[PDB]
């Protein structure tokens, strides 16, 4: 029954994603050693090792780095895709409306993670093979400064909680299954998936951390901010194109973004 | 209107 869809979306979740918690972990506490990016000359000389094609021609750092943030949401995009094609009930559902659940839910889903490879100091980056830190993003000029420090702020009250990816994985489940989308179908029918999945999640959080008997609406509530973040983060991003036209946004978000909020 | 994403998903 229950353990058992718990155990399903944990397993989806290690298999599709490449980054988790415990590999985050092992690699922020000190093979394949990452590389600290703290000032230019950092800045570039991970460049010319981690996305050498990028820099072989040069357009402003900032828009670099933003290339770079878009890159890397592109490819959690499809993560997540993959992940959610995993939940069970997730495929049985109309074509239009898995998109609609996607097109909303990755972006909080892709800043709930974020957390994962994140500390006070700052966060893991091109597959666990770069660390980049919190005071380097923060010294961009604007808007480009602007981008991560909201996320930081997110990820150490998260982090706090002290999930493991069993929880997390339920828990970005239970985001991308969220029947109050714009635009749903079968509303009904979604809600009942996101009742049972929510259920799995209560069960869980029950079970997994019986020590924090206020866990599971802790995190209802972090949903919440999470879809606030994401609003806020779309306004920044709309900023940016209309500002900065070396900043291309890559086809995949701009369908993301397009009438999104 | 979303023809990466409905790709993806197949
Ligand atoms: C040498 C590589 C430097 C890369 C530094 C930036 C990588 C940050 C990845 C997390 C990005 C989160 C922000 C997402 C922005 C977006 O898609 O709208």
């Amino acid at each position: 029954d229950l353990k058992s869809l718990a155990k399903r979306i944990y397993e989806a979740y290690l298999k599709n994603f490449n980054m988790n918690k415990v590999k985050a972990r092992v690699i922020l506490s000190g093979n394949n050693p990452p590389f600290v990016i703290h000032d230019m000359e950092t800045l570039c000389m991970a460049e010319k090792t981690l996305v050498a094609k990028l820099v072989a021609n040069n357009k402003e750092a900032e828009v670099r780095i933003f290339h770079c943030c878009q890159c890397t949401s592109v490819e959690t995009v499809t993560e997540l895709t993959e992940f959610a094609k995993a939940i069970p009930g997730f495929a049985n559902l109309d074509l239009n409306d898995q998109v609609t659940l996607l097109k909303y839910g990755v972006y909080e889903a892709i800043f709930a993670m974020l957390s994962s490879v994140m500390n006070k100091d700052g966060m893991l980056v091109a597959y666990g093979n770069g660390f980049i830190t919190r005071e380097f993003l923060k010294s961009l000029r604007k808007p480009f400064c602007d981008i991560m420090e909201p996320k930081f702020d997110f990820a150490m009250k998260f982090n706090a909680l002290e999930l493991d990816d069993s929880d997390i994985s339920l828990f970005v489940a239970a985001i991308i299954c969220c029947g109050d989308r714009p635009g749903l179908l079968n509303v009904g029918h979604i809600e009942k998936m996101q009742e049972g999945i929510v259920h799995v999640l209560r069960l869980h959080l029950q079970s997994n951390h019986p020590d924090d008997i206020f866990l599971f609406p802790k995190l209802l509530q972090k949903m919440a901010d999470l879809r606030q973040l994401v609003t806020e983060h779309a306004q920044l991003v709309q900023i940016i194109k209309k500002t900065e036209s070396d900043a291309a946004l890559h086809p995949l978000l701009q369908e993301i973004y397009r009438d999104m909020y | 209107r979303h023809k990466i994403l409905h790709r993806l998903l197949q």
